[PDB]
Formats: C-alpha cells, sequence, structure tokens
C-alpha cells in the first residue's frame, strides 16, 4: 500500500497472509487472501500459477506483523488450491484473476472465529457499490514501487471505485480492463495497492455488510496518475465460487 | 462466538 496507515488485524479480522516455503529455510511472503467461510480463502491464480505445489504454501490468519508472530493467529497448510480455468494474462490485465484455497491446521480443524479471525461477506449475484463509494484495501505490499522489501506492519487505505467508462478510457487502460474487472482510485492519485497487496480484498459496504467486493489484481505502477488499481469482479464470480464451496 | 461475515469488534 502506497500512502495508506498502519493497522492491526482486528481492524481487517477476514485478511488472510500467504507465504511460500522454500527448501533452504526461507518463508516468503507471497500474496493476500480473505476469509470466506471457516475453510476457504479467496484470492488471486497470478499468485500461484508460477508455482503451483500447494504442499509449499502456508496461509496464517490473525497476522497482524510479516515476518514477527501475532497472538491469536492460526497457522493452515492448503488442503486444496483451485485456480481458475480459463485465467489469462497479457500485457498488463489478468483475466479471471480469482483463486480459492481449503485451508486444514496440523489437527485438522479449520479457522475459528475470534476478535482477530472473522469472514468477509460476499455480495449477491452481480451486485455492486455504485462509482463514487469508498472501499479499503489492506495488505503487506510495497509502500513505494521502487522497495524491494516489503512493510512488516499490515496496512491499510481508502480508494474510491471510479466506473468503467472512466477506466477505459484510452489514456487509463482502454479496453484491457473488462466487466468481470473493477477499478479503484485515489481522487489524487495519492495512496493504492501495488505488488503484495495482491490477492487481497477491496472491502465496500454493500447493502449494509461489509462485501468483499474486488480482490487486487493488477494495475500499471502503483500510485500512477490516471492508472487505477484493477481488481477482479467478484459480484460476477459467485457461480464459480459456489461450485467449489458447496 | 461464532462467524458474523463483516463484523469487526473492538
Ligand atoms: C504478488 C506477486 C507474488 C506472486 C506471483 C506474482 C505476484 O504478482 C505481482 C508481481 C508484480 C506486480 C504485481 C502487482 C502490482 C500491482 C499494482 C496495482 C496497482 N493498484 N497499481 C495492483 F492493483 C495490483 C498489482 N499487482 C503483482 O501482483
Amino acid at each position: 500500500i502506497i500512502g495508506g496507515e498502519f493497522t492491526t488485524i482486528e481492524n481487517q479480522p477476514w485478511f488472510a497472509a500467504i507465504y511460500r516455503r522454500h527448501r533452504g529455510g526461507s518463508v516468503t511472503y507471497v500474496c493476500g487472501g480473505s476469509l470466506m467461510s471457516p475453510c476457504w480463502v479467496i484470492s488471486a491464480t497470478h499468485c500461484f500459477i508460477d508455482y503451483p505445489k500447494k504442499e509449499d504454501y502456508i496461509v496464517y490468519l490473525g497476522r497482524s506483523r510479516l515476518n514477527s508472530n501475532t497472538q491469536g493467529e492460526m497457522k493452515f497448510e492448503v488442503e486444496n488450491l483451485i485456480l481458475h480455468k480459463d485465467y489469462s494474462a497479457d500485457t498488463l490485465a489478468h483475466h479471471n484473476d480469482i483463486a480459492l484455497l481449503k485451508i486444514r491446521s496440523k489437527e485438522g480443524r479449520c479457522a475459528q472465529p475470534s476478535r482477530t479471525i472473522q469472514t468477509i461477506c460476499l455480495p449477491s449475484m452481480y451486485n455492486d457499490p455504485q462509482f463514487g463509494t469508498s472501499c479499503e484495501i489492506t495488505g503487506f505490499g510495497k509502500e513505494a514501487s521502487t522497495d524491494y522489501l516489503y512493510p512488516e506492519q499490515l496496512k491499510m487505505t481508502v480508494v474510491k471505485l471510479i466506473s468503467h467508462r472512466e477506466c477505459q478510457q484510452p489514456h487509463y487502460y482502454g479496453s484491457e480492463v473488462t466487466t468481470k474487472m473493477l477499478c479503484a482510485a485515489d481522487p489524487q492519485w495519492k495512496t493504492d495497492s501495488c505488488q503484495g497487496d495482491s490477492g487481497g480484498p477491496l472491502v465496500c459496504s454493500l447493502q449494509g455488510r461489509m462485501t468483499l467486493t474486488g480482490i487486487v489484481s493488477w494495475g500499471r505502477g502503483c500510485a500512477l496518475k490516471d492508472k487505477p488499481g484493477v481488481y477482479t469482479r467478484v459480484s460476477h464470480f459467485l457461480p464459480w465460487i459456489r461450485s467449489h464451496t458447496k | 462466538l461464532k462467524f458474523q461475515c463483516g463484523q469487526k469488534t473492538l
């Protein structure tokens, strides 16, 4: 997150941190995710695509810092890794950029609710907030596009949903942005999501609930003028989610 | 207690 505030997981209790193990001893951060129900976390397919070996990823819930522990955190193994069939990336966009991870702890249980672990709500079929709505994004991604490390403390920030008409303007992303995507930016192009925030949530209030409206997917640079962040439009993938989360 | 999606508790 470029700009934003530093926060704690009690402020985003559905945020999931996904890491990968390496033979050698290190564990490196990969992407964020969100908890939809006790056993499923949703993230982005582009985060796993190059290394789809589920046994090598670890998922932690209730985590406020990146490499140090938070009290109350839960560690899980990835029981199932469902990537989207039809996922495609081009010179910028990622299409159908959503993935599901079924988690299991070493004792065989799924997540348990606490003051730091809560689920986030799914929108109703093709139901979205109107553009102009302010939504928040959270994550452990870069703070400046030139950094080569990720922050240790969790960050958050607020961005506004913009319309497709605005996003598809030639000098923004043209037709690279489709109907299964949403664009969100900061009026002053000051704060935004960046690498590492990928897979994480875009939360807006819909019909009174905090709903998972988007998943951080792609964008040109970070906090660049006329280059919004593009999110997978969750409301349009509900059938796909259902298919696997029944 | 139990899960209530979208609810934070502070
Ligand atoms: C987070 C890494 C690790 C796992 C495999 C690649 C994954 O992918 C990425 C690698 C390099 C850059 C990004 C990335 C940048 C980036 C920027 C924005 C933005 N709002 N400007 C965004 F919304 C998502 C983004 N995602 C990204 O998501």
